């Protein structure tokens, strides 16, 4: 929704609309999580929700970093040194639910 | 014709007076533009039958010209930039037409240095100025001017690459530059000139096919 | 990635040296075949003309400086360059 913490809301509630463009550099962890702790009138419930949100964000960042690193390492190992009736249900009793009267 | 030495005289006169007044610090856009327009149609056949080391020294001087924008890294300073850019691209056009235009020349009239220079020049200028202004994916009349210059350059360069053999180190750069255009939007004519370039490379040397296949496959997304 | 980057740097230096030697060989080959064209200016000789125009030994600025006229010291320099 709306706010400098909407991303964490989404990551804690819906998580599907959150795109690979959002996750990467939208939120500066060391600043946003720091913002969450002294924020005015924060209920414990919503705080727990936000905790799961920020942890999911961080986990996704880890996933992407691993994927890109693996891609790079696979690249670097390259070089160029030039030197009939088969299965029918038995009759119709399987699927021929009879008409009522 | 036999010689038809009147516009042959035009260009011979232009070249000798220019390298005399320079040799004894750049020629300027006008000289290059006129020499190029005479290289195109007049010297389509008239570039033969001239003095060899004369050509060697003048192409070396316009090479020293070319180097001025190789890795140039770029309300008045902007004007200075675009002046330098059009001057050097006209010059690049000049050198790549002069190397190729005749069906036959003596050997060693074109040394690989000017080759490498024009290649890296087109690479950097293209991939750092043309694609951003022509496509919002990566990112006034001077831009379209430079675009047309680059199309002429890559076509002529395709032909040159067809003529003679070359060394693999240049080939890697040429192949990367020629594979580049297929992945931005509004560059159709540049795309088909790049088709010509890449297919010439694929024709001649039977060791880079796998490299071109990989560099196509990698960026299909 | 660090280990592979190190080995890559080593191979880079080796490549620089090989590149230098290859430039030397190409210049020498071009010069001796030019002398053979001068010999052509004195069947087989048009054939060596075919050779020199075939090879496409891309000349470099270092060409004109290496002007030795023996044609036998030339051959030993070419053999060493080849090795």
């Amino acid at each position: 929704k709306r706010g400098p913490l909407a991303k964490i809301w989404l990551a804690a509630h819906w998580d599907k609309k959150l795109t690979k463009a959002h996750v990467f550099e939208c939120n500066l962890e060391s600043s946003v999580e720091s913002i969450i702790s002294p924020k005015v009138k924060m209920a414990l419930r919503t705080s727990g929700h936000l905790l799961l949100g920020v942890v999911r964000i961080y986990h996704r960042k880890a996933k992407y970093l691993l994927a890109d690193c693996n891609e790079a390492f696979i690249k670097i190992k390259m070089a160029f040194r030039p030197g009939i009736l088969q299965e029918n249900d038995f009759g119709d009793f399987g699927m021929d639910d009879r008409e009522i009267m | 014709m036999m010689d038809s030495s009147t516009f042959k005289r035009f260009t011979a006169s232009i070249e000798n007076i220019l390298d005399n007044l320079e040799d004894m610090l750049l020629l300027g856009k006008h000289q290059l533009n006129e020499l190029g327009s005479e290289s195109a149609k007049i010297k389509a056949m008239g570039i033969m039958d001239k003095l060899s080391t004369d050509k060697t020294v003048k192409v070396l001087n316009i090479l020293e010209k070319n180097i001025q924008d190789g890795s140039k890294l770029s309300e008045r300073l902007w004007r200075d930039l675009i002046m330098e850019r059009v001057t050097k691209s006209a010059d690049a056009c000049l050198t790549t037409i002069n190397i190729m235009t005749s069906p036959n020349m003596p050997k060693a009239v074109y040394i690989e240095d000017v080759i490498e220079r024009v290649i890296q020049y087109t690479k950097f200028h293209l991939q750092n100025t043309l694609y951003p202004q022509y496509d919002p994916v990566y990112r006034q009349r001077v831009i379209v001017m430079l675009y047309n210059k680059v199309c002429d350059i890559v076509s002529s360069l395709s032909e040159l690459l067809e003529i003679q053999l070359l060394t693999d180190t240049t080939i890697l750069q040429v192949s990367s530059m020629g594979i580049t255009p297929f992945f931005v939007e509004n560059v159709s004519e540049l795309q088909l000139c790049a088709i010509k370039l890449v297919t010439a490379v694929f024709s001649r040397y039977e060791k880079h096919r796998q490299l071109i296949l990989e560099e196509i496959f990698t960026s299909l997304a | 990635i660090e280990e592979r980057l190190h080995t890559l740097e080593e191979e880079k230096e080796e490549l620089a040296q090989y590149q230098k030697w290859d430039k030397m060989r190409r210049a020498l080959e071009y010069t001796i075949y030019n002398q053979e064209l001068n010999e052509t200016r004195a069947k087989k000789k048009e054939e060596c003309m075919k050779k020199i125009r075939e090879l496409g030994s891309l000349p470099q600025e270092a060409f004109e400086k290496y002007q030795t006229l023996s044609l036998k010291q030339l051959f030993r320099k070419l053999e060493q360059c080849n090795t």
